[PDB]
């Protein structure tokens, strides 16, 4: 249940950002292992990603058994959506290099077997992810149906960012964590202030970086502030299910 | 009235993979009985205006025509004649357009340029240049491609060619693209496709990367002592 | 023939005739189509170090 | 009639340590009464033959023979007639083959190229070239070994000789090992073996792991 927020090697851009648990240990050796020699079409593709889907919600399921299940399931078909989508932010992983390293073989391989219709449409872009992008949206709604096979309608945080998608585990992460601390007091009463040091500068160091409001982020936040009423706030309200707004996070237990 | 016809260039050529020939009227409002034909200098009407041009509001008419299957007789340089006929004009009007021939045909050299110290240590965006340089005719059409894929057209800015005073029949060009530090920190490969007459394959390329500029020796002596 | 007739897959047929024939012998041809599309991977490698010792 | 006889290379006499013979006969009677027999210069039968394919489907005839041989007596020049007589063409043919003599000789010059790196950067496989050249007879019987248990033919694929450009009667060759990225990255040394009879002895061996090819860099030098 740590998050490693410390740099190095959890993000390879300077800026701090701390990486759920989540992310790591990742039942990805379906797509890590793969043999771009044997498979040059769409249709073989595609049964690998449902294959990995259905991999990842029992390990979840298995996981969780060791409504919360389906919130991490959600975020965990969304964090495969970037990954899929190539516009992941672990790089510094040398495990995630080589599958971002050999799906480019796989999608140049459809690009080059492409007719004249979408060649045209789909010449120009970069590293192919214009291309894997329309993929992935013509094959969104098959892989989340094997996916939730383990334990409908197609999820929506798979557009979102990453970043304001990890603040959003952090908040359900950290109400569910703060009801699980606490439901004579001198011995309970230590452990909480190690809880707080723990945790304590976790908020203040991605607070600076909130400001100025990568290419594509801009414009969702340029949108959302024109609407919920609330376009510069540090707190999203979104999913929070608590106070928030260092109210009762930091200094509690006196 | 007047009916301006030009002739394709070699970048025209090479992103659209065909010959597009266009013979245009200018300051002519929409009237009917317009008669455009592209024939053959022999005589034969190698090919005719289907899908014709709808006309400009503003007295102008496209009347656009595809020589697609003849390639290399453009190249060969034979004559090309337009019909254009109107009821007003009694002696209907005649374009011709034609490859130039005498100009020469000097090879470009390109030469690709990392970028430099002090903007790599401000950490906001490197820019790599693609000098081109030496060719004789003027007309370079130049993309930039990552990992096998040309980038779009605007990241890229292309400068016109300019005269180079050293030699008269010589010209030069150069282009910019604004890589991130951290794509360019990755150590990834930019290439510049040159597209050119003059050159045999008429295509070539050239490939930069983080690796590229590094010193070789790092003769240190340290001399540490305690009386001087 | 131009090679955008070639690349579009145009039939051509061939007509021979002869003496000796008592019909002309006729054979088609056209661009192979249902293949599969590929591209080369150059990798340029350096002489070894043994073979340069020998100049 | 056509009536093939293919003389034993290195392969065939180096692979197996067997220099089998063979009669092909090809493109006559499916079902005929066929002589197929060896003889000898001097003239005495040669041993039994077995295994005799059966008619090919096509109307061509199809025959198989093999003929135990001493080794060095392939070598000595005793030049052998595969005999061949039919029914439906009552002329008997006898077919003379002897091994080449007078050619030049030449060592090869056996050196292996260490992979890419882009080849490794793409994270796929590498492809270990052995560039086997300089050897005049044409033959050449090229095996890769690895910890020394011998490898898969699958793994590997062998050109045939081609001349050299600037050598008149000289030939090389080539031989990829597709060996996988992950296994490379974890040391472990593959050989090629060449077989050519210009050798001094039968084979030549050599090999290149990622300690090969590193050069001295850290010229740490202390002064008193
Ligand atoms: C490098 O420095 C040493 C002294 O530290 C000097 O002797 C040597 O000549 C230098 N290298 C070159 C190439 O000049
Ligand atoms: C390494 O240092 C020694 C010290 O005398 C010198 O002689 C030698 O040339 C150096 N070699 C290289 C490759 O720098």
């Amino acid at each position: 249940d740590e998050w490693d927020c410390n740099k190095g090697t959890n993000k390879l851009y300077e800026n701090d950002i701390c990486l759920p648990p989540r992310r790591k240990h990742m039942c990805t050796k379906q797509l890590e292992n793969i043999s771009t020699a044997s498979i040059t079409t769409t249709d073989d593709l595609l049964k690998e990603v449902l294959i990995t889907a259905v991999n990842e919600g029992k390990r979840l399921k298995q996981q969780w058994e060791k409504h919360f299940l389906c919130d991490a399931m959600k975020y965990s078909f969304a964090d495969l959506a970037d990954i899929i989508r190539g516009t992941d932010i672990w790089k510094g992983n040398r495990e995630q290099q080589k599958i971002q390293e050999r799906l480019v073989k796989i999608f140049r391989n459809i690009y080059d077997n492409l007719e004249k219709d979408e060649y045209e449409k789909y010449k120009y872009g970069t590293k192919y992810q214009n291309l894997r992008s329309a993929w992935w949206d013509a094959h969104r709604k098959k892989i989340w149906n094997a996916m939730t096979c383990s334990a409908k309608e197609p999820p929506v945080y798979d557009y979102v960012p990453q970043i304001l998608r990890w603040i959003t585990e952090w908040s359900e992460h950290f109400c569910e964590l703060q009801e699980k601390n606490y439901y004579t007091c001198k011995t309970k009463c230590e452990e909480y202030s190690k809880f707080i040091k723990k945790w304590n500068s976790q908020y203040i160091n991605l607070e600076k970086k909130f400001k100025e409001l990568d290419e594509n982020l801009i414009q969702f936040l340029q949108n959302v502030k024109s609407e919920c009423n609330e376009p510069n706030t540090v707190d999203k309200y979104l999913m929070y299910t608590s106070d928030c707004r260092r109210v009762k996070f930091s200094n509690t237990i006196d | 009235i007047r009916v301006f016809a030009i002739p394709p260039s070699f970048a025209s050529i090479f992103l659209t993979k065909s010959t597009k020939l266009t013979c245009l009227v200018t300051d002519l409002t929409t009237y009917d009985s317009v008669t455009i034909s592209w024939t053959r200098q022999n005589g034969e009407a190698v090919k005719t205006h289907t899908n014709i041009s709808e006309s400009h509001p503003n007295a102008t008419f496209s009347a656009v025509g595809e020589a697609s299957i003849c390639e290399d007789d453009w190249n060969s340089g034979e004559r090309f004649t337009c019909t254009v006929t109107h009821t007003d004009l009694p002696s209907p009007l005649k374009q011709t357009i034609s490859r130039p021939k005498g100009v020469a045909l000097h090879r470009p050299d390109v030469y690709l340029l990392p970028p430099a110290r002090e903007q790599l240590n401000l950490r906001e965006s490197a820019t790599i240049t693609c000098l081109v340089t030496g060719f004789s005719p003027a007309d370079v059409f130049v993309q930039w491609m990552q990992r096998g894929q040309p980038l779009s057209p605007e990241k890229y800015v292309t400068s016109a060619p300019m005269p180079e005073p050293q030699a008269p029949g010589r010209y030069f060009a150069h282009s910019i693209l604004t890589v991130s530090e951290e794509e360019w920190n990755t150590g990834e490969t930019y290439t510049c496709v040159v597209a050119h007459e003059a050159l045999p394959n008429r295509v070539t390329e050239r490939t930069v990367d983080k690796s590229t500029g590094k010193p070789t020796l790092y003769n240190v002596s340290l001399v540490m002592s305690d009386t001087a």
